[PDB]
Order: C-alpha cells, then sequence, then structure tokens
C-alpha cells in the first residue's frame, strides 16, 4: 500500500536526494508538499519532474505517478511571478 | 544527467571560501577579499578551459561595490551587457543583489535598478553554505543561470538587439 520516489533537490550542486514513501493512494499534490518541506523550500515556488524532465499532471495519486512516470523524480524552481 | 555532471563539476571547481567577515571587519575582510579575488580567478581559469569565458568582475579599494561585465552567445552572436553590485554589510550571510542596469525595464524577472531576479531556491542554498561561498558562486549559480533563461527570451521578442 505504500510507493517510495526517490527525490533529487536540482537548485543544490551537490544533488541531493531523499526517498519518500507514501501510500499509493496520497494525492501528488501533497508529494510535492512533503518534498518542498523536506528540503526547506516553498511549495508555491517548487515543482516535481521526472528524472528525464517530463511535467506530472498534479491530479493523480502518487501511485498513479509511480507507474506512470517512475520512482525516480527531481524537485526543481518552478517559474512563478514576483 | 549530463547537466547534473556539468553543474556539479563546475561548482566544485570554484575553490569554496573560507573567512567569515564582511566589510566592518577589517583585516578580517582584507583576508576575506583575497579569497574572493583567489575564487573569482580560479572560476575565471576554468571558463576560459571551457570555451565559456562569459564574465569579468572588478571592485573598488575597499571591495563594497563591484562592477563587470558579461556575455552570452546566441545563435552564432555575442550580446555583452554592463553588471554591478555592493557588498551589504551582513555579507558574506547576506548575498548581494546583482543588477544589470541596462536591462531595467525590459524584463519583468527583475526588481528596480535591474536588480535580477532569482528563483527562490537561491536565498536557502546561499544561507545554508555560508561562509564558504563567495563571488564566484553568485556569478555561477545566480547570475549565469539567469541569462541562460532571459537573454534567450530578449533576444526572440526582438527586445533586445546585438
Amino acid at each position: 500500500s505504500k510507493v517510495s520516489f526517490k527525490i533529487t533537490l536540482t537548485s543544490d550542486p551537490r544533488l541531493p536526494y531523499k526517498v519518500l514513501s507514501v501510500p499509493e493512494s496520497t494525492p501528488f499534490t501533497a508529494v510535492l508538499k512533503f518534498a518542498a518541506e523536506e528540503f526547506k523550500v516553498p511549495a508555491a515556488t517548487s515543482a516535481i519532474i521526472t528524472n528525464d524532465g517530463i511535467g506530472i499532471n498534479p491530479a493523480q495519486t502518487a501511485g498513479n505517478v509511480f507507474l506512470k512516470h517512475g520512482s525516480e523524480l527531481r524537485i526543481i524552481p518552478r517559474d512563478r511571478v514576483g | 544527467s549530463m547537466a547534473d555532471e556539468a553543474t556539479r563539476r563546475v561548482v566544485s571547481e570554484i575553490p569554496v571560501l573560507k573567512t567569515n567577515a564582511g566589510p566592518r571587519d577589517r583585516e578580517l575582510w582584507v583576508q576575506r577579499l583575497k579569497e574572493e579575488y583567489q575564487s573569482l580567478i580560479r572560476y575565471v581559469e576554468n571558463n576560459k578551459n571551457a570555451d565559456n569565458d562569459w564574465f569579468r568582475l572588478e571592485s573598488n579599494k575597499e571591495g563594497t561595490r563591484w562592477f563587470g561585465k558579461c556575455w552570452y552567445i546566441h545563435d552564432l552572436l555575442k550580446y555583452e551587457f554592463d553588471i554591478e553590485f555592493d557588498i551589504p554589510i551582513t555579507y558574506p550571510t547576506t548575498a548581494p543583489e546583482i543588477a544589470v542596469p541596462e536591462l531595467d525595464g525590459k524584463t519583468a524577472k527583475m526588481y528596480r535598478g535591474g536588480k535580477i531576479k532569482l528563483t527562490d531556491h537561491f536565498k536557502p542554498l546561499w544561507a545554508r553554505n555560508v561562509p564558504k561561498f563567495g563571488l564566484a558562486h553568485l556569478m555561477a549559480l545566480g547570475l549565469g543561470p539567469w541569462l541562460a533563461v532571459e537573454i534567450p527570451d530578449l533576444i526572440q521578442k526582438g527586445v533586445i538587439q546585438h
């Protein structure tokens, strides 16, 4: 019932990662909030994309993303105004 | 990824700085400035060796006011911009704000006076590295990536002509 993601913070030149484990039914937006909290970056100016640079639709579960895209993710700075 | 390895190697080859001292700090500031010049000079040497010699920086005597030039190559053409910044008194905890005055009013990714707007990840990154990051890192991790995003856009829109 859980899935694990390897999430790399791309804004840090050491390229550190964390593995976050969440229930499969967790909304993927919560994964983004969890990852942002863990890296101490704002959720609203961060985004998650696949290891290979692909955009992820947030309106799906973690389990959905885990199978469709894969366990390896990047957390990146987002395009945001101000 | 090739991007990852490139960044890691680039930033790894920039000498880290040592002294936690800002302009208020007399002989310790002098030492910090030596470190800054050493780190900048090594970064420029690396840039020259990587065929991307993209900036020069100088300062006043006191090391509190910095000015220089940067270059961006796009579609075989070279674009040159003047840069400047002031060292805040709480440096190196507080990072300077780099300005590109000739671009003031030309992009929304910028505050007043040509001060570039970096992503929100820059400040935490800087803060957790104090005092090992200095002006060479500010260039490599701040201005450089800003140019790589903004300059092609301004060219494509015809806001800058070369």
